[PDB]
RNA sequence: UUUAUCCGGUAAAGCGAAUGAUUAGAGGUCUUGGGGCCGAAACGAUCUCAACCUAUUCUCAAACUUUAAAUGGGUAAGAAGCCCGGCUCGCUGGCGUGAGCCGGGCGUGGAAUGGAGUGCCUAGUGGGCCACUUUUGGUAAGCAGAACUGGCGCUGCGGGAUGAACCGAACGCCGGGUUAAGGCGCCCGAUGCCGACGCUCAUCAGACCCCAGAAAAGGUGUUGGUUGAUAUAGACAGCAGGACGGUGGCCAUGGAAGUCGGAAUCCGCUAAGGAGUGUGUAACAACUCACCUGCCGAAUCAACUAGCCCUGAAAAUGGAUGGCG
RNA sequence: ACAGAAACCUCCCGUGGAGCAGAAGGGCAAAAGCUCGCUUGAUCUUGAUUUUCAGUACGAAUACAGACCGUGAAAGCGGGG
RNA sequence: CAAGCGUUCAUAGCGACGUCGCUUUUUGAUCCUUCGAUGUCGGCUCUUCCUAUCAUUGUGAAGCAGAAUUCACCAAGCGUUG
RNA sequence: GUCUACGGCCAUACCACCCUGAACGCGCCCGAUCUCGUCUGAUCUCGGAAGCUAAGCAGGGUCGGGCCUGGUUAGUACUUGGAUGGGAGACCGCCUGGGAAUACCGGGUGCUGUAGGCUU
């Protein structure tokens, strides 16, 4: 199947990205980077709770995956079906190789031991910086304690290190959250589904006269 | 019986141990390389100089006696 | 940075003049350190994280000592600290009962390598600042704090252990 | 406020031996002429002088030297270089004999040169033999490290003075 | 082993640089060169006719020879230790005048100018250049505040 | 090394800048579709999914780049240089250019160092190895392969118990002094400091760069913090009373009247009782827990975080912080 | 008009997203691309230099000079691509 | 870690998707040691040692009533055949 | 103030739209006899001078896109040297020095060269 995530660890080897320098990749084995109420609106969600990492390290595509399903099931719970949205915030890019498995029969008679040592690919991992986010979970302000536990289940299933921690913004957007009910009236902010325009002091004047009409 | 296939390891140091010398250049450098109808030509200036000393000699007495006398009209 | 017994060495200093600012603000810090040298040092390591600035494009204009206006007053200290354990950095307050606020942060400094394997070079000292008798959270400075304080020296063990190294007549203890 | 006079003489110890020293390095520690471990010369300061000692800073110890400090130097361990030999400055016609078409005639009158900067600095701090200076009695805090981390390295402002006294 | 190839790597470095492909601006070939004159070779890839190689780009080095359209110019090139002083064509397109040697032939006008004045007084100037000196023991003023008092701030984790 | 001055496409950054990947929604019959559902059909209505694109957003690139370092590579810092005067030309041109010559006129041109230049013969070598940092294969290697410097080979000495290569330091033969890296209970020179301040007790203690041992995960073991709690309107804990009524509530009946499970789902007595935490009972009951009381008199509680010690922790001639301890 | 996602014609937009015999990489717009007319600089001849480099060859290339020409009003360009 | 199996019930016994290790009784990789040769498979015999315990002593667990049986702990004393 | 001819640096000059152009010129414009070229006097070549600023061009305008420059991002990311620093390791901290890039905020929007006009 795979050698255990060990060996595939560290980031040793520049990114190798699938391009058409290596092909035959096999598909990577996440594939829904966020689940929930992806049709929410940030006007109903105030809490961006994330789960960062703490050491510079590589993330198996196979481990993203049980990362988020475990996440989904102490999520939709406590909370239901609809009140979260889960975001997967690292897509398994980089690809993972494997020299030939040194495949033998029997005792053996050859293998060539290291000739060709370049192996084939085998899967896909993420590459992770400290202090970079991996998962990110939103609901209401109602429900923090949700998060924390949803997010504490993942770790159990990522190598390393990855502290827990509440974010200061809206939801997902950028905008420090003890500022956006004051710029989004007065309209320095526009609701837009998930995220949130900001909208500047610099365009066409007709631009605003949609606007404060 | 593989090897090592190359190696710049202490060479710094050999090419380095007589101390890399920037080319001692002296005034007059060899004038091969110019183009023909430069030398083509200057030789003939070079050919003809004097052909025209008379003049250059006189007009040297000249500015040497009037600054014979520049130098004396100072004194 | 290392130790010795701290001192508490203030330093000023303003960022060199420039053809278009002709008068730089000064900035007093209050260092923290065993002698001129390294305090002039820390200096330089406090002011590139809050200003712009750097030990080339600037010049320390005061360097001097300001030492206890009340040193023969015992005081309650408290000092707020910002360290670097092995996983991330924290902040934290805690308090000591010297009477000088260098010797006050020295026993702080001991106490981190102590209690926390915290070398000089990860802790940063936010801010010393000396405390009445309320407002103290520690209990162990509360517990002082009183009128009739009262101990024994209960199991007073003997130093000079190698003054007579032989002797006849097993020790005492008891005082 | 004052701000006092940026010091214009440096007095430069090397602290640590010749092996495992990288090639820049050594080529500085030629131009101070700090040739053998442990010996030490007076260093004029000036932009390119500085920026020469940020670039051998883990093998000597720097500082501003006062004049205690220059007096002990020249005169118990003040060797002149004549016909390029170290030969011990025991007379005065001797310091004149080399540099008396600067005005410098006297014992003295060489440590003008070396504390007042002066205009011969040049030819005074070049006919002393580099001082060879004891071991530090007392010992060293680290050689390996600089002076601010408790080590021995790099510049001491005015704190080489100490270091002076136990290395004559 | 890697490929000898007269271009190879130069993928990246004679390359126009941005917003500049076209049409070579008509001031570079009417500038004159003369022997004696120091010149920095730089590569360009709209012209292919003429150019240097890899090796000299971004060095300099003085002009020895003026064709029609290039200019011989002898650089130094360095080849494990012995530096040779080898004479190469380069038309001109890939050529400049190097400004390296004209600030001193204004600090010599100017020191020639500043001798024979102040020759009629006998008044010794400082014509040498001097290294930035030390700066200077002064005055700092403040006015009516004491300094501002900074602290270092606390942490909190951002992310 | 400064002072000028060119050269650069790596780290980083960016992808609302090209190229290449790629998530999400809002926006769009853009186009169009393939299914639908309501339509005979209808850009009709409502969906849907596809592909595109209008403002956005998540994440990327060694063989991508608007940008763009650090270290680094060139030159230049004068006498072979400037400034005048004049001759020569088969080149160049309306004249002049330009170069070449002769003749005069003028000196320290940034810091620091050191005597420089040049020619002959020529031995040995052409298996290399290691370390910091960078880095290519490989899962990894005391593996294979590069860069940069340093070593070892070619080289002893002090130190690391032992040891090529680590740390100090490079050896003519000696007397005195003093150090470096390391040390200073005993082996074993040196703490036979009246040394500071703390931390920890291990039925597997711990005990020093290379280096020779351990992980996720835990642990009211103890010590610090962090934050949030609770409280003289008397808490917390302990010991006493209730924990009900509207109510076999509703779904589910196979039994769920509070309780296998779920939509839920609030009032009355209120002091307080959740249409219920569970024990269980086919279901109750009975018991209990939230909640609230009775008694007591002041600090208590919860989640995190880190230090040390414990767990995790299993190998073979007896046994190795160097030993003793 | 037959004519449909594709023939042909016309206008508008079109920094290159095409093209430049081939691998990629650079370079290219009243061009180096495409279409025409005239052609043989793909010719004869010394040297100098660059590229691999020992700073030897070969290959390939860069500037010139001397002839004979091609082309264009001409400046120029052209001794294979 | 825990989604689940276990009539009910995560953790009696189990345990997916993931993830951290030990081990040198497997095979590989590698080529440091030996090519002026270390006798290169099994079986026979004989000793000793390890515990990652199959039995037996003492125990805690069970979806342990008894019987039987799995799970775990101190444990290598003595066994482990024709 | 401005244009025309030939330009240099090549967006502070571009692009999109909006408004105003006195006189000289630039242009649109009117013809195909000759020169020349086309399937077509559409372009090119030529002979013109009846009209008009409709447009190019010039000049402005836009909380305009772009570019040009500053600020912030940030002494952050990264890095030259250094340690018998931390950490099982990944990596991380400090000392000695150098020091970026977006998003986000400001400001600007062609400078001139020679020769000739016009505003006499
Ligand atoms: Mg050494
Ligand atoms: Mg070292
Ligand atoms: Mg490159
Ligand atoms: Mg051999
Ligand atoms: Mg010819
Ligand atoms: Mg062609
Ligand atoms: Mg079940
Ligand atoms: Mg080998
Ligand atoms: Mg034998
Ligand atoms: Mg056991
Ligand atoms: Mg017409
Ligand atoms: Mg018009
Ligand atoms: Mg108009
Ligand atoms: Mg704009």
């Amino acid at each position: 199947g795979r050698r255990p995530a060990r060996c595939y660890r560290y980031c040793k080897n520049k990114p190798y990205p699938k391009s058409r320098f290596c092909r035959g990749v096999p598909d990577a084995k996440i594939r829904i980077f966020d689940l929930g109420r992806k049709k929410a609106k940030v006007d109903e969600f105030p809490l961006g709770g994330h789960m960062v990492s703490d050491e510079y390290e590589q993330l198996s595509s196979e481990a993203l995956e049980a990362a988020r399903i475990c996440a989904n099931k102490y999520m939709v719970k406590s909370c239901g079906r609809d009140g979260f949205h889960m975001r997967v915030r690292l897509h398994p890019f980089h690809v993972i190789r494997i020299n030939k498995m040194l495949s033998c029969a029997g005792a053996d008679r050859l293998q060539t031991g290291m000739r060709g040592a370049f192996g084939k690919p085998q899967g896909t991992v993420a590459r992770v910086h400290i202090g970079q986010v991996i998962m990110s979970i939103r609901t209401k302000l109602q429900n923090e304690e949700h998060v924390i536990e949803a997010l504490r289940r993942a770790k159990f299933k990522f190598p390393g290190r990855q502290k827990i921690h509440i974010s200061k913004k809206w939801g997902f957007t950028k905008f420090n959250a003890d500022e956006f009910e004051n710029m989004v009236a007065k309209k320095c902010l526009i609701p837009d589904g998930c995220g949130v325009k900001y909208v500047p002091n610099h365009g066409p004047l007709d631009k605003w006269r949609v606007l404060h009409s | 019986a593989k090897s090592k296939n190359h190696t710049t390891h202490n060479q710094s140091r050999k090419w380095h141990r007589n101390g890399i010398k920037k080319p001692r250049s002296q005034r007059y450098e060899s004038l091969k390389g110019v183009d023909p109808k430069f030398l083509r030509n200057m030789r003939f200036a070079k050919k003809h100089n004097k052909k025209g000393l008379k003049k250059m000699q006189a007009n040297n007495a000249k500015a040497m006696s009037a600054r014979a006398e520049a130098i004396k009209a100072l004194v | 940075k290392a130790s010795g017994t701290l001192r508490e060495y203030k330093v000023v200093g303003r960022c060199l003049p420039t053809p278009k600012c002709r008068t730089p603000p000064l900035y007093r810090m209050r260092i923290f350190a065993p002698n001129h040298v390294v305090a002039k040092s820390r200096f330089w390591y406090f002011v590139s994280q809050l200003k712009k600035m750097k030990k080339s494009s600037g010049e320390i204009v005061y360097c001097g000592q300001v030492f206890e206006k009340s040193p023969l007053r015992v005081k309650n200290f408290g000092i707020w600290l910002r360290y670097d354990s092995r996983s991330g950095t924290h902040n934290m307050y805690r308090e000591y009962r010297d009477l000088t606020t260098a010797g006050a942060v020295t026993q702080c400094y001991r106490d981190m390598g102590a209690r926390h394997r915290a070398r000089a070079h990860s802790i940063q000292i936010m801010k010393v600042e000396e405390i009445a008798a309320s407002k103290c959270r520690r209990p162990a400075v509360k517990q002082f704090h009183d009128s009739k304080i009262k101990f024994p020296l209960p199991h007073r063990v003997l130093r000079r252990q190698h003054k007579p190294r032989f002797t006849t007549k097993r020790p005492n203890t008891f005082f | 406020f004052y701000v006092p006079a940026e010091p214009k003489l440096a007095f430069v110890i090397r602290i640590r031996g010749i092996n495992g020293v990288s090639p820049k390095v050594r080529k500085v520690l030629q131009l101070l002429r700090l040739r053998q471990i442990f010996n030490g010369t007076f260093v004029k300061l000036n932009k390119a002088s500085i920026n020469m000692l940020r670039i051998v800073e883990p093998y000597i110890a720097w500082g501003y030297p006062n004049l205690k400090s220059v007096n002990e130097l020249i005169y118990k361990r003040g060797y002149g270089k004549i016909n390029k030999k170290r030969i011990a400055l025991t007379d005065n016609a001797l310091i004149a004999r080399s540099l008396g078409k600067y005005g410098i005639i006297c014992m003295e009158d060489l440590i003008h040169e070396i504390y007042t900067v002066g205009k011969r600095f040049k030819e005074a701090n070049n006919f002393l033999w580099p001082f060879k200076l004891s071991s530090p009695r007392g010992g060293m805090k680290k050689k390996t490290t600089h002076f601010v981390e408790g080590g021995d390295a790099g510049n001491r402002e005015d704190q080489i003075n100490r270091l002076i006294r136990r290395m004559n | 082993t890697n490929t000898k190839g007269k271009r190879r790597g130069t993928r990246y470095m004679f390359s126009r640089p941005f917003r500049k492909h076209g049409v070579v601006p008509l001031a570079t070939y009417m500038r004159i060169y003369k022997k004696g004159d120091i010149v920095d070779i730089k590569g360009m890839g709209t012209v292919q006719k003429g150019m240097p190689h890899k090796c000299y780009h971004g060095k300099t080095g003085r002009v020895y020879n003026v064709t029609q359209h290039a200019v011989g110019i002898v650089v130094n090139k360095q080849v494990k230790g012995k530096i040779l002083a080898k004479r190469i064509n380069v038309r001109i397109e890939h050529i400049k005048h190097s400004k390296s040697r004209d600030s001193f032939l204004k600090r010599v006008k100017e020191n020639d100018q500043k001798k024979k004045e102040a020759k009629e007084k006998g008044t010794w100037v400082q014509l040498k250049r001097q290294p930035a000196p030390p700066r200077e023991a002064h005055f700092v003023r403040t006015n009516g505040k004491e300094p501002e008092l900074l602290e270092p701030i606390p942490y909190e984790f951002m992310a």
